């Protein structure tokens, strides 16, 4: 992700 | 033809290695151009005044094992970043997966919100499917990808900057 980054593996 | 584009990547002080990637125009013909143009600077200044251009920026999350990060030209830190169409732009489709190491795929904030935010795959990402779209792939210098993936950590914080010191088509 762009800006709130969470759990797992994410972008 | 589908194109092909570049980055010399800097890993702290040292020369890493040209990375080149081959943009899936004849799938995601909108999102490879943004891409595509990201690496070139043509399209001039953008609208936070900063020139439309990936030369400079930083990867600035890599996580061993999954992807690198980058793209954010505007804050370097993964809350910025623009397209060439103004702000974010639609998912263009989903037709392609995350099928293993090398593939490029938009990183986002939900559904429509492509900007110039990107990660490279280091392994299959599977469980992205259908989230971010696919447009491309490594297909030269994996090897500095993975000197990259060395210099990052679990939660993403980078050991060395990893910045694009050089980046165009070919
Ligand atoms: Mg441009």
């Amino acid at each position: 992700t762009a800006g709130l980054v969470l759990a797992x593996l994410l972008v | 033809a589908n194109p092909k584009v570049f980055f010399d990547i800097l890993i702290g002080k040292m020369k890493a290695g040209r990375v080149v990637m081959e943009l899936f125009a004849d799938v995601t013909p909108r999102t490879a151009d943004n891409f595509r143009a990201l690496c070139t600077g043509e399209k001039g200044i953008g609208q936070a005044g900063k020139a439309l251009h990936y030369k400079g920026s930083a990867f600035h999350r890599i996580i061993p094992g999954f992807m690198c990060q980058g793209g954010d030209f505007t804050r370097g830190n993964g809350t910025g970043g623009e397209s060439i169409y103004g702000a974010k732009f639609q998912d263009e489709n989903f037709k392609l997966k995350h099928t293993g190491p090398g593939i490029l795929s938009m990183a986002n904030s939900g559904p429509n919100t492509n900007g110039s935010q990107f990660f490279i795959c280091t392994d299959k990402t599977a469980w992205l499917d259908g989230k971010h779209v696919v447009f491309g792939k490594v297909v030269d210098g994996y090897n500095v990808v993975k000197a990259m993936e060395k210099v990052g950590s679990e939660r993403g914080v980078t050991s060395e900057p990893v910045v694009i010191e050089d980046c165009g088509e070919i």
